[PDB]
């Protein structure tokens, strides 16, 4: 279960900007930070981790000063470099705990939907093939010792200590297993004398899963995987389809493999 | 720079007429993040909930909008999506079968 802190910043004109934050641990969202709010919100009882109220308050103050400063600082880069409007900036930052004691952290960012810069070891490094001016934004950002120090601390002290504690408090919820329902339906016609067999699987946690159309032990190819799509309760949904002649439909089944079931797959025959 | 929304609609549970359920409309792969997602019963907006906006590895956004509903014989459902890459609001029908 890796940790990802996520920032979405919209600068439309100069009177109107918003910055939103949220954070994922594994598949679950333990934090949100709405523009309207001066404080992060804990979405789960385990969200607070092992951090004390003081550590949380300090981390908050830093981030709140950051958000304010980020806002005005972008606007200055905008006016003093005549960049376009609107602007969408996103930032992703996080880490994961690897075996032994090694932990790798990161902070990359995006301008207009693609990579633009990141943070490597001790300094801001620009991303290959990026708009002309950001090499010059990188110039300024590298002359701000304080911000560079604060980022380093965050990535190397704060995220790892936060994730260790939240991995502990959230263990039972993170590692839980929810069994899927499954059901069959006849879908839109692929042609005269054809059927679209549709197997639906819904309500499994976690996300890795395997759903195939079968004839005995031989997997039917022609099986088209849907995307795995979220439900509101942090479970998932997937539909898997088969374009088959209405004649050859007998003996077909849909088999569902999921970590929650063991070696006891769900099996459904077409009736 | 600019990506259009992909839209999928599906119910939470097997869709049995009469039994309360959840209708899900999943909008993803888009950019800019500004978007509007309405769930419609027979053309009319219904009370729905939206998750926090988020994004994937490649910086494109996604959003889950869900609402309670009770499917039956007559009523038809759909999802309406307005985005800057769509000159007319895009509409996607709920197909119980797919
Ligand atoms: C818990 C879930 C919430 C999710 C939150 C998402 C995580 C986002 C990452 C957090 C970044 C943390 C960095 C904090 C460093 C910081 O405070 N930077 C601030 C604050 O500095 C201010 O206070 C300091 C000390 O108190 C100094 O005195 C400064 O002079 C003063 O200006 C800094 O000034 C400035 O805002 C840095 C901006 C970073 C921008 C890098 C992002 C790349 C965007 C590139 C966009 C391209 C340009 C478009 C025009
Ligand atoms: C900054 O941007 C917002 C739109 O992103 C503008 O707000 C709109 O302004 C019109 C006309 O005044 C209002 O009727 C709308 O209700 C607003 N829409 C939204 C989505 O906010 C705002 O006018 C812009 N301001 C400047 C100074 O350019
Ligand atoms: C969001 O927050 C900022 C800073 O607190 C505020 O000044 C601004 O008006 C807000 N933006 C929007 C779009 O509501």
């Amino acid at each position: 279960f890796s940790f990802q802190g996520l920032q979405i910043s919209s600068f439309a004109n100069r009177s109107w900007t918003r910055t939103d934050g949220l954070a994922w641990l594994g598949e679950l969202q333990p934090y949100t930070w709405r523009n309207e709010s001066d404080t992060i919100r804990f979405l789960k009882p385990w969200s607070r981790g092992t951090f004390s109220d003081q550590q949380w308050e300090q981390l908050q103050h830093t981030l709140l000063v950051y958000r304010s400063s980020f806002t005005r600082d972008i606007w200055e880069f905008v006016e003093k470099l005549h960049v376009e409007y609107p602007l969408e900036i996103q930032i992703a930052t996080g880490c994961e705990l690897l075996p032994r004691n090694i932990s790798e952290s990161f902070l990359r960012a995006a301008f207009q939907g693609r990579d633009v810069l990141s943070f490597q070891g001790m300094s801001w490094v620009s991303a290959p093939d990026a708009p002309p001016f950001i090499q010059e934004v990188i110039k300024v950002l590298n002359q701000n010792q304080g911000t560079k120090e604060t980022v380093h601390w965050l990535l190397h002290d704060i995220w790892p200590e936060l994730v260790r504690g939240v991995l502990q408090t959230g263990k039972s919820e993170l590692e839980k297993q929810v069994k899927p329902e499954a059901w069959l339906s006849s879908g839109p016609s692929p042609g005269p004398g054809r059927l679209l067999l549709v197997c639906h699987v819904s309500g499994f946690y976690p996300k890795p899963v395997r759903v195939m159309w079968m004839r005995g032990e031989q997997e039917e190819p022609g099986t088209r995987q849907g995307d795995v799509m979220p439900n509101a309760d942090s479970t998932w949904y997937l539909r898997v389809t088969l374009d088959v002649a209405a004649g050859e439909v007998a003996g077909l089944s849909c088999q569902v493999k999921h970590s929650s079931l063991g070696d006891q797959d769900i099996i459904l025959y077409w009736h | 720079i600019q990506r259009p929304p992909k839209i999928q609609v599906y119910s939470r549970h097997p869709p049995e007429d009469g039994k309360p359920n959840y209708l899900n409309c999943y909008v993803y792969g888009f950019h800019p993040p500004q978007i509007e997602i309405d769930l419609l019963k027979n053309g009319e907006k219904i009370k729905s909930e939206q998750s926090d906006l988020s994004f994937s590895k490649d910086w494109s956004f996604y959003l889950l909008s869900h609402a309670e509903f009770t499917p039956n014989s007559k009523d038809q459902y759909s999802c309406r999506v307005k985005h800057v890459t769509l000159e007319q609001p895009r509409i996607v029908k709920w197909d119980r079968d797919l």
